[PDB]
C-alpha cells in the first residue's frame, strides 16, 4: 500500500528560525513517515552536508528525523533542509540557524574621540564619542563635575554621540568627558578644549 | 550598533517581541513583520525604555503583570535589561521587580505575575536591524 | 504484572564524568523502564534540585528520561543523580559535571613584572615574568643591545640576545625568573619577557641599572 | 596554571589520554588514573610536546599515524596546540601535518592517517591537576 513520504509532527516544525548562542547545542528534526520508509538527509544551505563538514560533526538520528549539532558556532550560521522522500514522493523542511556572540564587557569608547579642541573665542564646537556595547549603554556628558547631556528618554542615543558648545568663551574653555556604562562597568575619554 | 534598532528574540518558541500600533503586545516568528523593530534607550546604567519604532510606543508592564505600549512614557517602561550567564537577555520590571518581560511559547505574552528565573518566556536574545 | 524499575539502555550510562566547556548544552539521562511507569526525579549534589535554581534553568524530558541543561557555568559543576521509582523498587545513578573556562587570549603578563633595578656592579639580580594563558604558552626572555648608540637594526627591528627560551632543555618551572649573576656595566640595559601562545603575543620589558 | 600538569580529556567518550609507563598510548575514564596526567610544554608559539609525567615519556607520533611515548625527544613529539572555535584542543601533529592526536570512543588510539577536522576523537578539553 503506497504512500508518499509525509509529516507526521508538523506543529513541531513551525519554528523555522534558531538564533541561539553559541555553543548551545542544536538539534532540527523533521518527523515523517511513509511506505516504503523514506530516507533522510540533510542540506546546509542548499549544498550537501558531510560530518567532516564541522568540528565535532554533525549526528543524524533517523530514529527521530533529526540532525544535531553539538556546540554551534558561527560557521554554522545557515539554512538546513531536510529531505525525507521514498518512490512515491519527497517533501522538505528548511530551518534557518543563527548563532549570536555576545559582548559581556563595559562600554568601549572609540580611541581618540573626544578630541581635543583649540579654537577661538565665541566659537562654535562639538565633541564626538563612538560607544559600543551589547547590553544598552547610557551616555552621559561632563565638564570639570557639570552634567550637561545625558541619555534617556528626553534625549535619546540619536544625539548623545556629539556634545554641541555653543559659542564658547574662556568660561568654556576645559576638560570634557564622555562617560558611558552600563550594567558591568563604567568607561570614560575625556578631552580638554583649549579657548583663545 | 547601540543606536540601530533591534529585533527581541525570545527563546520559548522563536518568537520576536511585537508592539502593535494600537498598544497591543505579543510575538511573531515573521522576522519580516513591520512592528517588530524596537529602539532600545537606557535611561540609566542598567536600566533600559523599550519603544516600538512603527507602534511609536513603550513597552510598560502594568500592576497586574500585563504587557501593553505606552504612547508616552511612564514610570512602568523602564526595566533592568541583563545578559544572563546564558547570553540571553532578561527584560525585569524596575517598577515590579520580581517580575520580567516574557512571550509564551503560542506567542502571546505571559503575565509578570507569572514570570520566573528559570523559565525560557524570559530569555530574549537582542538581534541587528 | 509487577516489575521495578530498571535501566533499559546501561550502556549509555557508562559516561558518569562530562568535562565541557562553560556554555555548552549538557544532558544526563536515565532510560528505565518497569511497570507500574516508575516516576523520575534529579538531585544537583543530593539536594533537591529545581528549575529556578539556574539561568535558564533545567528540562526534564521524561519522555528519554533525561534532564538538560544549557549554557552551563561553573555554578553547575556538582552531582547530579537521578531516581527512577514506582512501587516496587527505585534504581539511581549519578553523573559528574565539570565545567572549564576557556581563556582564547594572548598571553596575560602580571603588571609591573618584570621591575627596573639599580643595582652595584658585581651584584647578583633575578627579574621575574608571571603570565597567564589557556594555550600553552611559549616564554622566552630577551636583553636590548646596542650595535652603536642604534638599539635599532636596518630592518627596523630591536638588536636582541636571546637568553632563555622555554622548551623541553629549559621547563616553564625555571621560565619565570631569569638570573643574571655578578653583573657588570655591560650588563645594564632593558630586558623583556617575551611570551606568545598561537593567538599572539604579550611582553613587558624593564630596565637594569648597574653603579 | 600553564606549569602544572593537566589531564586531556577526550571529547569521544570521555577518556583521559594516558600515557603507560612502558609506552603505550591509550585511553582511561578514571580521573584517578596514576598515568593520565601531561605536562605540556611548549618549544615554540604554537607548538608542544606533551610528557606523561609519571611514564616519564613523550607522546609521539610515527609516520603510519599509530601514538607511543618515547624516552627521549624526537621531531615526532611535536604537536601544533589548537583551541578551536568550539573550545576544544587539537593535538596536530607537526611532523605528519594532517594528523591528529585522537582517542577512539573504545579506549584506544585513532590512528593519525584517520584522523580529521570534523571528528570527536580529535577534541580534548584540558583540565587541572
Ligand atoms: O539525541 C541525543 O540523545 C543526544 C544528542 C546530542 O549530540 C548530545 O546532547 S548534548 O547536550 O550533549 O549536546 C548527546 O550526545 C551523546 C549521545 O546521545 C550518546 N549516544 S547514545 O546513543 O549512546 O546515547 C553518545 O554518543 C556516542 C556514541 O558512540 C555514538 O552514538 S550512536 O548511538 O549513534 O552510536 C556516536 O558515535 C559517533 C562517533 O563518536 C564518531 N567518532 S569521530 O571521531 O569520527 O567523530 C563517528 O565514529 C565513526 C568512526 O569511524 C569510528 O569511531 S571512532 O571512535 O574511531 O571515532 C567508528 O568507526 C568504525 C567503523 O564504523 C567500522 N566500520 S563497519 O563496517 O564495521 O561498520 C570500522 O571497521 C572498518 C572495517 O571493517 C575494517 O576492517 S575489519 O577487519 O575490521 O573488518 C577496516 O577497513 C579497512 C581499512 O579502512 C583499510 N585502510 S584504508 O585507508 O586503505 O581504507 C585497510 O587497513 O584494510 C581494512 C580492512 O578492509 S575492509 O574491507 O574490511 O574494510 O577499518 C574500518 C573502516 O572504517 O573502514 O571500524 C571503525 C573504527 O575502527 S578504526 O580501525 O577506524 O580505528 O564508528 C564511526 C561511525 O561512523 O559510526 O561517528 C559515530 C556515529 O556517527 S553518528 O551518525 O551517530 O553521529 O557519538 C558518540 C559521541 O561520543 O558523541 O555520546 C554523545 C555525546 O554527548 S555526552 O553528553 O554524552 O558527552 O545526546
Ligand atoms: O527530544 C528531546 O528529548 C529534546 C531534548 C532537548 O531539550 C532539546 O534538544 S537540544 O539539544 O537541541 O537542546 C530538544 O528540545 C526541544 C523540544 O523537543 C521541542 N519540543 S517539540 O514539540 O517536540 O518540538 C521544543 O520544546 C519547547 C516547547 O515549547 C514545548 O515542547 S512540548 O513538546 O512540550 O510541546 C515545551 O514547553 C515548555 C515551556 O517552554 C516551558 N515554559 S517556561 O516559561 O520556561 O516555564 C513550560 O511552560 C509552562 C509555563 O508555566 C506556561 O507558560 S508558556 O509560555 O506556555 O511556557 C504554560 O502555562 C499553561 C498553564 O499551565 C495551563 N494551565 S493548566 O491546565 O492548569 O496546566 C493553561 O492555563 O495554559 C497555559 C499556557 O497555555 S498556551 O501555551 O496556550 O499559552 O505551560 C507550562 C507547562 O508546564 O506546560 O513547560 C513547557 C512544557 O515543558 S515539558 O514538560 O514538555 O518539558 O518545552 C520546550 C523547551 O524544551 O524549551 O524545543 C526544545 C528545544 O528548542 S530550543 O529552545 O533549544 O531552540 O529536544
Amino acid at each position: 500500500m503506497p504512500v508518499a513520504p509525509y509529516w507526521t509532527s508538523p506543529e513541531k516544525m513551525e519554528k523555522k528560525l534558531h538564533a541561539v548562542p553559541a555553543a548551545k547545542t542544536v538539534k532540527f528534526k523533521c518527523p515523517s513517515s511513509g511506505t516504503p520508509q523514506p530516507t533522510l538527509r540533510w542540506l546546509k544551505n542548499g549544498k550537501e552536508f558531510k560530518p567532516d563538514h564541522r568540528i565535532g560533526g554533525y549526528k543524524v538520528r533517523y530514529a527521530t528525523w533529526s540532525i544535531i549539532m553539538d556546540s554551534v558556532v558561527p560557521s554554522d550560521k545557515g539554512n538546513y533542509t531536510c529531505i525525507v522522500e521514498n518512490e512515491y514522493g519527497s517533501i522538505n523542511h528548511t530551518y534557518q540557524l543563527d548563532v549570536v556572540e555576545r559582548s559581556p564587557h563595559r562600554p568601549i569608547l572609540q580611541a581618540g574621540l573626544p578630541a581635543n579642541k583649540t579654537v577661538a573665542l565665541g566659537s562654535n564646537v562639538e565633541f564626538m564619542c563612538k560607544v559600543y556595547s551589547d547590553p544598552q549603554p547610557h551616555i552621559q556628558w561632563l565638564k570639570h563635575v557639570q552634567i550637561l547631556k545625558t541619555a534617556g528618554v528626553n534625549t535619546t542615543d540619536k544625539e548623545m554621540e556629539v556634545l554641541h558648545l555653543r559659542n564658547v568663551s574662556f568660561e568654556d574653555a576645559g576638560e570634557y568627558t564622555c562617560l558611558a556604562g552600563n550594567s558591568i562597568g563604567l568607561s570614560h575619554h575625556s578631552a580638554w578644549l583649549t579657548v583663545l | 550598533h547601540f543606536k540601530d534598532p533591534k529585533r527581541l528574540y525570545c527563546k520559548n518558541g522563536g518568537f520576536f517581541l511585537r508592539i502593535h500600533p494600537d498598544g497591543r503586545v505579543d510575538g511573531v516568528r515573521e522576522k519580516s513583520d513591520p512592528h517588530i523593530k524596537l529602539q532600545l534607550q537606557a535611561e540609566e546604567r542598567g536600566v533600559v525604555s523599550i519603544k516600538g519604532v512603527s507602534a511609536n510606543r513603550y513597552l510598560a508592564m502594568k500592576e497586574d503583570g500585563r504587557l501593553l505600549a505606552s504612547k508616552s512614557v511612564t514610570d512602568e517602561c523602564f526595566f533592568f535589561e541583563r545578559l544572563e550567564s546564558n547570553n540571553y537577555n532578561t527584560y525585569r520590571s524596575r517598577k515590579y521587580t520580581s517580575w520580567y518581560v516574557a512571550l509564551k511559547r503560542t506567542g502571546q505574552y505571559k503575565l509578570g505575575s507569572k514570570t520566573g528565573p528559570g523559565q525560557k518566556a524570559i530569555l530574549f536574545l537582542p538581534m541587528s536591524a
